[PDB]
């Protein structure tokens, strides 16, 4: 989920976050997790869905 | 998330008094008692007759009130750390919605007895997992069941002895394998006891030892330790659990029938409808691959022998992030080098294996359906069968009981001793590279070499694998 | 050779390049589980898609089912027509079909 719409970037009040979201198979995460781009995301294995 | 004063259903190391503990609800139907496991006698290092391996002993640890509120802040920071992992709170929700079948109206098989300011037992609170402190042994993370209902189909309340203060460290990477990696490994195993699957009794060979004895694991231990080869669930004509799946299926698919046999609430009957909606395929294929960390690149090979794989040098403390310095490290073999002494390789391996030599010969196979089932060697998400949002909308009310307490005795494990061989080798071995590759001097005086037969002989030189380095 | 044969396209399960304005069953690749609306509302619940009892060369194989749950077009950002292909880096908008 890119976080933008055709009207520009989606409000984090409406959406919940601001940037990219991987789409997972987990409810109770809302089938989304934040794409981690910090300097710790390659310290372990990424676990892509 | 309530907090009660609980009159416990056990007695503190043979005191025969009522044990009144302060329980806290850290997840729905998941209670934390941040006191040590009072039911086994808390000893010091000098009081223990035959100590376990990698087994730091210490009294007075959660007797203090300040450092036992530091223990609750370590459980509450751990369940908040499982919740922040993908599929993490769907495991915690599976544990929340795994309420065992009631023995009677109310629940005198799964509840903690709550008591007022004075000790008048006024109501009891529904528990699935009670998350106790360490026992006598500080790193002995166990999953003590309340009843023997875990092998019955009813499901049993589970006491989870767990210590977040002792961690395994990737020594090459300096990444600490987190506390919650063994907590998710035990909440997984709690699901097989809360569903009444008798998968903790039969132990299957997993690691042949040096006398052709087997380090054996249960189907609970095998499934809960994440991905692993020799899968329980290797479909190739389902082989594992020879004539034992038919027992586990009869335990599951009979308890699904007796679901309105005894009525407790409109919410206890509503969680029990949602409990047997997670099918038996989903339990045996629980993968917590997204929740455990890939800190140790091999964690899905061994059968939870992370401390033996990495060595005891990797066992550290949470507050210090250095070695424990008080664990009894009793090796299996002391391999000593002849041409220069003090090059000992202490081989911490396993001993006292089971005698399962006639296991792969007497292997019964189930009656196969003669169907190739298209499978995929990676794990699966299996919580799509779990009614995970429907569990979270159900909070079970407190039940007015005012009935007296039934006490259940706790008889611990009787561990065998580790007899240490003292081997003296006249020749370099693979084990004597560990001794040779370590050193205790600075760069000006290190004197590296690329030869075992000089590092092992001198005790001034250090082994390396590349003459340029 | 196998990675570079695929080029810069995103593919179907069948191995054919993805297309905008094409009815796609969106599945999970591990359970092969597909989306489904909660009873009356517009919230989604991932539900499992049942397998297929085939005969493969006279045998009785049981293979992954794929026709389950909600279908989703991939509408591009200003709509062109159907048979345009999706590449790595192509942003779209998953439109429900039902």
């Amino acid at each position: 989920g890119t976080g933008n719409s055709k009207q520009g970037p989606i409000s984090a009040y409406k959406r919940g976050y601001s940037g990219d979201l991987w789409i997972n198979g987990a409810r109770l995460d809302g089938y989304v997790t934040v794409v981690n781009k910090s300097n710790y995301s390659n310290d372990e294995i990424q676990e892509k869905f | 998330l309530k907090t009660e004063n609980i009159r416990y259903f056990r007695t503190a190391a043979g005191s025969e008094d009522v044990l009144e503990v302060k329980a806290y609800e850290v997840y729905p139907n998941v209670w934390a008692i941040p006191s040590r496991y009072m039911m086994e006698p808390l000893q010091d290092l000098d009081e223990v007759t035959n100590p376990e391996q990698f087994s730091i002993y210490d009294k007075k640890y959660l007797a203090d009130i300040q450092e036992q509120d530091e223990f609750l802040k370590s459980i509450q920071a751990a369940i908040e750390d499982i919740k922040k992992r993908t599929f993490g709170l769907e495991l915690l929700t599976a544990v929340s919605g795994a309420v065992p079948l009631p023995k009677d109206t109310g629940a005198t098989n799964t509840t903690l007895q709550c008591i007022d300011e004075n000790g008048k037992h006024t109501h009891d609170v529904v528990a699935n997992v009670v998350l106790w402190g360490p026992g006598n042994n500080l790193n002995s993370n166990r999953l003590i069941s309340k009843s023997d209902d875990d092998s019955n189909g009813i499901g049993s309340m589970v006491e989870l002895i767990w210590n977040p203060q002792i961690l395994i460290k990737n020594i090459g990477t300096n990444r600490i394998k987190p506390a919650t990696d063994e907590l998710v490994g035990l909440l997984t195993k709690a699901l097989f006891r809360l569903y009444g699957l008798g998968l903790n009794k039969i132990r299957y060979p997993f690691y042949q030892l040096d006398d052709k004895k087997y380090y054996s694991l249960t189907a609970e231990d095998l499934i809960s330790y994440g991905g692993f080869s020799a899968n329980v669930v290797n479909l190739q004509p389902y082989y594992f659990l020879e004539d034992q799946f038919t027992k586990v299926k009869e335990k599951y698919e009979s308890a699904k029938k007796r679901i309105d046999d005894i009525k407790v609430n409109d919410e206890y009957s509503q969680m029990l409808t949602l409990k047997y909606q997670f099918d038996l395929y989903s339990l045996f294929h629980i993968s917590t691959s997204y929740i455990v960390s890939t800190v140790i690149p091999a964690n899905d090979k061994y059968g939870g022998l992370v401390s033996y794989y990495t060595g005891p040098n990797a066992l550290i403390d949470s507050k210090t992030d250095e070695k424990l310095t008080s664990m009894v490290k009793i090796p299996l073999k002391k391999i000593k080098y002849s041409k220069n002494q003090s090059r000992e390789y202490d081989e911490y391996d396993l001993t006292n294996g089971e005698d399962s030599t006639q296991y792969f010969e007497n292997f019964t196979f189930p009656k196969s359906k003669h169907v190739f089932v298209e499978t995929q060697p990676t794990p699966e998400n299996v919580f799509v069968n779990l009614p995970s949002e429907e569990i979270t909308k159900i909070i079970l009310p407190v039940i007015p009981a005012e009935s007296d307490l039934i006490k259940i005795p706790f008889q611990p494990a009787t561990p065998k001793s580790i007899t240490t061989e003292l081997i003296t080798t006249d020749v370099p071995t693979l084990g004597l590279i560990f001794p040779a590759v370590k050193s205790k001097q600075n760069l000006s005086d290190i004197k590296m070499t690329s030869k075992l037969s000089d590092a092992l002989d001198s005790d001034k030189q250090t082994f390396a694998f590349d003459n340029t380095l | 050779t196998f990675k570079e044969d695929h080029g810069q396209f995103v593919y179907d399960h069948w191995g054919e390049r993805l297309q905008y304005n094409k009815a796609y069953y969106l599945l999970s690749d591990d359970n092969k589980s597909a989306f489904e609306t909660v009873y009356e509302t517009k919230r989604l619940k991932l539900k499992s898609v049942p397998g297929v009892d085939i005969k493969y060369l006279g045998m009785n194989d049981r293979v992954y089912g794929y026709y389950g749950g909600l279908q989703f077009k991939l509408v591009p950002l200003d709509s062109k027509n159907m048979n345009n292909y999706v590449r790595w880096g192509d942003k779209f908008t998953m439109q429900s079909i039902e």
